[PDB]
């Protein structure tokens, strides 16, 4: 009964911003780790941003470090990927993944997670 | 493939993970008929905190919140309702997938401590304060921390303030008399008596015949009366803290560890440290394990479940 | 005791106390999870100005001061540092017991307006002038009005003069995009991100079940992009001005007011006007309150906190 | 820690002048109201001169109007009672009081104020 649902994606120009949302049911983000991956056609998947249960540890891909941030709304059982300055390299389907448990480590490979959503599309054009 | 390690700590440098006490002795009780499923001091060997386990030694059996009002109650003393928050002050969300706010006590009994308050409003703009001895009966139908509120009683009759920030500092037990229902292996009903506890850390038991659980035991103070009550945890708080930091992958279901005397370099006995976070030994007796308190468990190797322990 | 009154003003004769705009609608939003603690438009019922609230409609979200230099900044556009004074031109003393120079904006966002300058030196002994569109990012670590200086950016690349008197006239928001951080209930860090805001007007909330805050809402213009952003204030600027002049003693913590339609003489609904300066209503829905814009709130009587409002 | 400290008092002849000081800590006069009261032994308290936070409103006792004025040094967080032309009636202990808040009204009774200093002595002899 774990479902992860992404939204907030769209079409945007280089230098613009989006806020992605990942809402969960059957699972609370405050007690599990989660991560954002992205999948563009013709390219291997890439880990973007991951966080543990209490937000005390994270991993951020070097390519996005000063540009992407995360937040959470525990009441809404939702976490956000804030993409504050988008580059052409960023076009892709961004999806959400959860790994059960309260731990310190932030996994960077999809097969270590226990659940994933389908994603939401992000296109950076001009 | 980070290698798995335990900290290098004498028994006198270990803290109980179920009540804020030093560890006094290692302990076995192979004839225990109760189901062992405590919720504090629960951590997998790869560092996953479970049950109500959190990392602060000061959070174990502590509460933070606000007195809402005095209430009426048969039993002796004066009674008070308080909402409880998370230990760091953020509101507790009863739909969070934990059995109760992290640090909530995990056993039936009358827990003795001090309730203290510091008023939010304001005298040099300095807030008013008060503290009094208090008792929290975790077996009571009003103990509903999973619902965000609990009851406590005082001897003091009126000097507790409504609507003010409140802290419970645990000290010990009020009583171990018959009607105090001390049983360290009976869980509280975190939401109240007719509701199922949820998201529990699993029960633990030996599987290989001849083995028994090995506990880190602390004697818990009593407010008065006769008794020598003790609290047994599966792993001391420092192991919880270390395993969480290390996040080492578990390479099997069983880590063989040895209790070593650094004065001699020798192994006094060996134990199985299981993936879910508990020890078994091949011992056929109950009571303390008499070992040099300078000794400590050292990781030897990953073994399989059919490994035969040398008897103690 | 001087009797308490409100001015007789149609909704179309009220101005927002948090941004220089007419009031457009009355508005509720009972599901708001944010803490409501705005600092402009804050005035007690007995006429005490609080937070950064001052009396000039032209002072709301305005700054006065001097550009010191152009500065280097990642983000798009050209950037400038300016010292800010009090709105009347006297030096701002950072040790004054207010959160920030009075009129400073009280929300996170990219505030769009015009920076204008009139030189002090002198061409007929007529000073030189210039004005350009400008943006002030109140969420920025360089927004430190409580310390006496702020940053602003321009599209203009060089036509801003150092050491000259500078005025900011607020017009609206530059953007409500994700990276513009518009949140009308997040306060700026008035001294910078790592320092605590001080001397704040208190937060406001309903206390009685069923009640919610009632806001005076204005839609705020956007320099470009998509959106329909709005600024909600607790009381219009004319109420701030009238309560200050009147200095009427508050005879309880809650003034009952009635919104009346002078075309009919009838009350459309009633509301609690609270001592600290805000309204609650018994309403179970979000959105505009549809009411004749010739109507107005009339003081009825002082009531106790347990007064039950007729639902809207 | 609000403290109000009065100084500048002394012995002076009829027709002479003084300037009293009221310095504050824990409170800025620029954001609160303040007043001067006087207290001669064997006579009732008297309100002399009060002002609100921005100096835009004041009360001056009728007996001292035209003889007493007030001034500000909010850089020094001090306010002054300038007593030009002292009369024999004026002998007394002069003390200042503060009322929290930025308001228009100038309270004339000491119980409405929030803080008081001990005062400074003013004797008008000959």
């Amino acid at each position: 009964q774990v479902q992860l649902q992404e939204s907030g994606g769209g079409l945007v120009q280089a230098g613009g911003s989006l806020r992605l949302s990942c809402a969960a049911s059957g699972l609370t983000f405050s007690t599990n780790g989660m991560g954002w991956f992205r999948q563009a056609p013709g390219k291997e998947r890439e880990f973007v941003f991951g966080v543990n249960w209490n937000g005390g540890n994270s991993y951020v891909a070097d390519s996005v470090k000063g540009r992407f941030t995360i937040s959470r709304d525990n009441a809404k059982n939702t976490v956000y990927l804030q993409m504050n300055s988008l580059k052409l390299e960023d076009t892709a389907v961004y999806y959400c993944a959860a790994k059960m448990g309260r731990r310190l480590a932030v996994s960077r490979t999809l097969e270590e997670y226990d659940f994933r959503g389908q994603g939401t599309q992000v296109t950076v054009s001009s | 493939s980070k290698p798995f390690t335990l900290p290098i700590l004498t028994l006198g440098e270990l803290t109980n993970s179920r009540f804020p006490l030093p560890i006094d002795v290692l302990y076995t009780n192979p004839n225990e008929s109760a189901i062992v499923q405590c919720q504090n001091g629960r951590c997998t060997l790869d560092g996953e905190l479970q049950g109500t386990t959190q990392l602060l030694p000061t959070g174990i059996c502590a509460f933070r919140g606000k007195v809402t009002q005095q209430v009426q109650d048969e039993h002796r003393g004066t009674h008070w309702n308080m909402t409880v928050t998370n230990l760091n002050g953020t509101p507790f969300d009863p739909t969070e997938d934990v059995p109760a706010p992290l640090g909530t006590p995990d056993f039936s009994g009358q827990i003795y401590g001090v309730i203290s308050q510091r008023n939010t409003n304001t005298e040099g703009n300095l807030p008013a304060n008060r503290a009094h001895e208090a008792v929290i009966a975790t077996y009571s139908p009003k103990f509903t921390p999973k619902l965000g509120n609990i009851q406590f009683s005082t001897w003091e009759t009126q000097d507790v303030s409504s609507g003010q920030p409140t802290k419970f500092t645990p000290v010990g037990l009020a009583s171990v008399d018959a009607n105090s229902h001390f049983d360290q292996w009976t869980l509280p009903s975190y939401s109240g008596a007719l509701t199922l506890n949820m998201n529990l850390a699993p029960s633990v038991a030996p599987v290989f015949p001849g083995e028994c659980l090995l506990f880190f035991r602390s004697f818990i103070p009593l407010k008065g009366g006769y008794g020598n009550p003790a609290i047994d945890c599966l792993m001391p708080q420092e192991w919880v803290q270390h395993l969480y930091q290390e996040s080492a992958p578990s390479l099997s279901d069983v880590a063989l560890v040895r209790y070593v005397n650094p004065e001699t370099g020798r192994t006094l006995f060996e134990a199985k440290l299981h993936r879910n976070g508990f020890l078994t030994v091949a011992r056929n007796s109950a009571g303390p394990v008499v070992a040099p308190t300078n000794g400590y468990f050292r990781f030897d190797s990953w073994v399989n479940q059919f490994y035969t322990l040398a008897p103690m």
